[PDB]
């Protein structure tokens, strides 16, 4: 439907409210059931005006006027409605054209550092509501982790490139707000092996389904065993992945020697039955001659020699047809016994070329996650997983730097300028930084707020790239320890001629050994532009960084001959290769959930830090550092679409404390 | 509630995680154990082998002819004499004693038990019988 289709669009439940709304609306759900009606359908009416068209204000007036009674008639509940979606960035976020141009008194001083998508939604909203807002960018671009390679007609992203399904996904709407070319990602992916041939259809499926099969049982291993400590440590998704792999090849061996056990025990019922035919053959033949010499004797005789060919004659047919008993017995043996010499289970559970396409598998696991499986924490590395967007995937063909970009438009950027110490006090804070270019100017930021988006590899730098002073508390150190920060790295390769798959977005390559299987196991096809991407993902990530590019184009190359053939493949007209562990802005790509971890580590990472009073035994001070970012939210971590709603929290946070709800 | 074809118990995932090489332990003593069994199955084929090439022949020199013969009622004189030793060696086996004779149904023989039963001192010969 259409006011449902709002809220599913919006993440939000249609026929009920949510724990925001109940801290927001307490007075309506704790009420009668017919105004929280009323309350959801004003909302998802809100939400639909729009979504319908988000590039202009929906403001309250608006809304109003095209709200039908009795939904019209209560106008406290329906303004109150409208400035809740308002200050918490359900409608009015992204870029639209503004009704009411922007009131001059601003009000507060926020400092905001990084202007990745999460620093920059922040600072729109913040902007949006009447804040004075400067962001502190140390790069020389805006976007943080959203980059894009542009040179001549190459466009190509070192960093996020996908946009996950439109269904619920927030960039739906900044997409009808930006021009991004977004191109269905279709996801057929055949593999060639390292000899450059491509898996056969039986085995890419086979291997395919036992990679899920393998997956759900870990998750049994998980949930059903309670298989989640191991040597006081916890356990990982890559060690649950050896567990299940082990046991399934023991499993293959009990299963053979319950076979071999089977024909064991069939030639031995079969040994004792040839032995007691020898044995009776060999009385048989005793007993022939016996009544052989009997029968010679020629009558005519008395009655006992008589009684003594007859009964001779007797007892031989009698051990004869036990002999033929035994013999039918015999055939009934040697057929179960070629039947099972026959029926032999299988041999192995995983071939060597198995095992190798499996571990593609795996290494596009470790892509997703970023990360080796080794960290992944087994109870949580799919938290995340039921609040999945529906649709198909996408990628920006104009490069997804578009987005940053256009969010900057009109905000107080200060670039090449890395914070370098962040004092917040109950009076208020300052944000000391330098120029990147050279670290001799200093700059100092005061503000009533600081808003920090700095990536997770940046908080957990020892020695710290910036000192917060006073220090984080242990509550928030203690998390920024435990999360994962994983990697990442991308291989740009611009020829002048298309020589593969047209009508093929991926690729893979199978790697040779377990240790190798991130490098350079999947190749993209995204562009307009003769470019293929090609990544690097688990163990590879780091050690990949540690080669210099010459070589990494080199080993692309060799992979790309092997499948394509040697003449097809000509030298690239341009190449990049990230390094994002050794970026400093970034020291990392994102987030994974660690073992050890979990999903109330993203939680922590988003509570704002309140500095203790100056003054001893003056009343409680104001929260005045708060924190956004891809590490910070919960249910959508590690994303563009997670990274911009983080932002557009905190700039409700942030405003509902220093503007008043 | 494991997936179809995965094998998951928690004796075993106990068993190849309590220790450090408790996997390639494991695997190591089936590996040993499939060889032996696989040694075993050798030593009997080859037993068996050897006795097959024993039973080479059949029992088809030994076999005699069946012949089959009247089922007649009347008793002469040698047909008695040899039921007699008959159950002096067989006791109360009918059936061999009616195979001994030839021409003399099970039941026959039964009722010659009683009717000669005085007269050739049957039980003085079961008892006989019953010694050796
Ligand atoms: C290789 C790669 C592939 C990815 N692919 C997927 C994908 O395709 N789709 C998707 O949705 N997501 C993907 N992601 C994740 C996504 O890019 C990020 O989650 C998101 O862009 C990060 O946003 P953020 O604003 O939290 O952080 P960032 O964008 O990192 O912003 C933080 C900013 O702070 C700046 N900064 C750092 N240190 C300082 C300092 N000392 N002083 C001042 N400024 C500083 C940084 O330079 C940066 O601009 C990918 C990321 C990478 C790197
Ligand atoms: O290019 C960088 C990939 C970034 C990324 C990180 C996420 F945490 C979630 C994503 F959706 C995502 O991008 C699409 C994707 C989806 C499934 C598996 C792999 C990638």
């Amino acid at each position: 439907s259409g006011v449902e289709g709002a809220a599913f669009q919006s993440r939000l439940p249609h026929d009920r409210m949510t724990s925001q709304e109940a801290a927001c609306f307490p007075d309506i759900i704790s009420g009668p059931q017919q105004t929280q009606k009323v309350f959801l359908f004003i909302r998802n009416r809100t939400l639909q005006l729009w979504l319908d068209n988000p590039k202009i204000q929906l403001t309250f007036e608006a809304t109003l006027q095209q709200l039908e009674a009795p939904y019209n008639s209560d106008t406290v509940l329906v303004h109150r409605v409208h400035s809740y979606l308002e200050r918490h960035g359900l409608i009015n976020f992204g870029i639209y054209k503004r009704i009411k141009p922007l009131p001059t008194k601003k009000t507060g001083k926020v400092i905001i550092i990084g202007s990745g998508v999460s620093g920059l939604a922040a600072a729109r909203q913040l902007q949006s509501f009447g804040m004075d807002v400067t962001l502190l960018e140390a790069r020389d671009r805006v976007g943080g982790r959203v980059a894009t390679f542009r040179k001549g007609n190459y466009v190509a992203d070192l960093g996020a490139m996908v946009v996950t399904g439109l269904g619920g996904n927030p960039m739906a709407v900044v997409s009808k707000q930006v021009n991004m070319e977004l191109a269905k990602i279709k996801q057929k992916c055949p593999l060639y092996e390292a000899n450059g041939q491509a898996v056969p259809k039986e085995k890419d499926e086979m291997v395919e389904q036992e990679f899920n099969r393998l997956l759900e049982a870990t998750s049994y291993l998980s949930h059903q065993l309670d298989f989640n400590v191991l040597n006081n440590k916890p356990v990982s998704l890559g060690q649950a992945l050896e567990v299940v792999i082990q046991l399934q090849e023991k499993h293959v061996k009990d299963e053979q020697i319950e076979h071999w056990k089977k024909i064991v025990k069939t030639q031995e019922e079969l040994k004792e039955l040839l032995n007691k035919m020898v044995n009776l053959k060999e009385k048989i033949k005793e007993l022939h001659q016996q009544y052989k010499e009997a029968s010679e004797v020629k009558p005519p005789r008395d009655i006992t020699a008589e009684f003594l060919v007859k009964s001779k004659h007797r007892d031989l047919t009698a051990l004869c047809k036990e002999y033929d008993e035994l013999a039918e017995t015999q055939g009934k043996l040697e057929e179960k016994l070629q039947e099972l010499e026959a029926n032999p289970p299988s041999d192995v559970y995983l071939s060597s070329r198995d095992r190798q396409i499996l571990d593609w598998h795996f290494a596009n696991l470790e892509f997703a996650n970023a990360t080796p499986l080794s960290t992944l924490s087994l109870k949580h590395w799919d938290q995340d997983d039921d609040f999945e967007f529906t649709g198909s995937h996408l990628t920006v063909r104009n490069g997804y730097s578009c987005v940053p970009v256009a969010l900057a438009e009109g905000l107080d950027i200060k670039l090449n300028t890395a914070v370098r110490q962040v004092r917040y006090t109950a009076s208020g804070c300052e944000v000391i930084a330098v120029n990147t270019r050279s670290t001799s100017q200093t700059f100092i930021y005061k503000c009533d707020a600081v808003l920090c988006t700095l990536p997770l590899g940046v908080l957990k730098q020892q020695p710290p790239a910036v000192q917060f002073v006073p220090p984080l508390p242990e509550w928030k150190t203690s998390a920024v320890q435990r999360m994962g920060f994983g990697n990442l790295n991308k291989v740009v390769l611009c020829f002048d001629r298309v020589f593969w798959d047209p009508s093929v977005n991926l690729f893979g390559h199978v790697g040779s050994t377990t240790a190798s299987r991130g490098e350079l196991f999947l190749f993209w096809n995204l562009y307009k532009a003769p470019i293929l991407l090609a990544l690097v993902a688990g163990e590879a990530a780091g050690i990949m960084e540690n080669i210099s590019d010459d070589v990494i184009v080199g080993r692309c190359l060799a992979i790309l001959k092997g499948i394509f053939g040697s003449s097809a493949v000509p030298q690239p007209k341009e190449t990049v290769v990230s390094r994002w562990r050794a970026d400093p802005w970034a020291r990392g790509s994102y987030s994974y959930v660690a073992a050890g971890s979990s999903g109330n580590d993203y939680d922590l990472m988003a509570q704002p830090i309140t500095p203790g009073p100056s003054i001893p035994g003056a009343p409680q001070p104001i929260p005045r550092l708060f924190f956004a970012g891809e590490h910070t939210i919960r249910n959508y971590p590690a994303t563009v679409h997670g990274a911009l709603l983080s932002g557009l929290r905190e700039a409700g946070r942030i405003a509902d404390q220093f503007l008043g709800a | 509630k494991p997936p179809k074809g995965m094998f998951l118990s928690q004796e075993d995932v106990e068993a190849v995680s309590a220790n450090a090489t408790a996997a390639t332990t494991v695997l190591r003593q089936l590996d040993m154990e499939l060889v032996s069994v696989k040694r075993q199955i050798q030593n009997i084929k080859q037993t068996n082998s050897a006795l097959k090439e024993k039973l080479d022949g059949g029992i088809e020199p030994y076999r005699l002819p069946e012949v089959i013969q009247k089922c007649n009622a009347r008793w002469t004189t040698e047909e008695q004499l040899l039921a007699v030793q008959a159950i002096r060696k067989y006791g109360r086996d009918f059936q061999a004693i009616s195979d001994v004779i030839g021409n003399k149904s099970v039941v026959q023989v039964k009722n010659f038990f009683v009717n000669y039963r005085r007269r050739f001192n049957i039980d003085e010969v079961l008892q006989e019988w019953e010694a050796e």
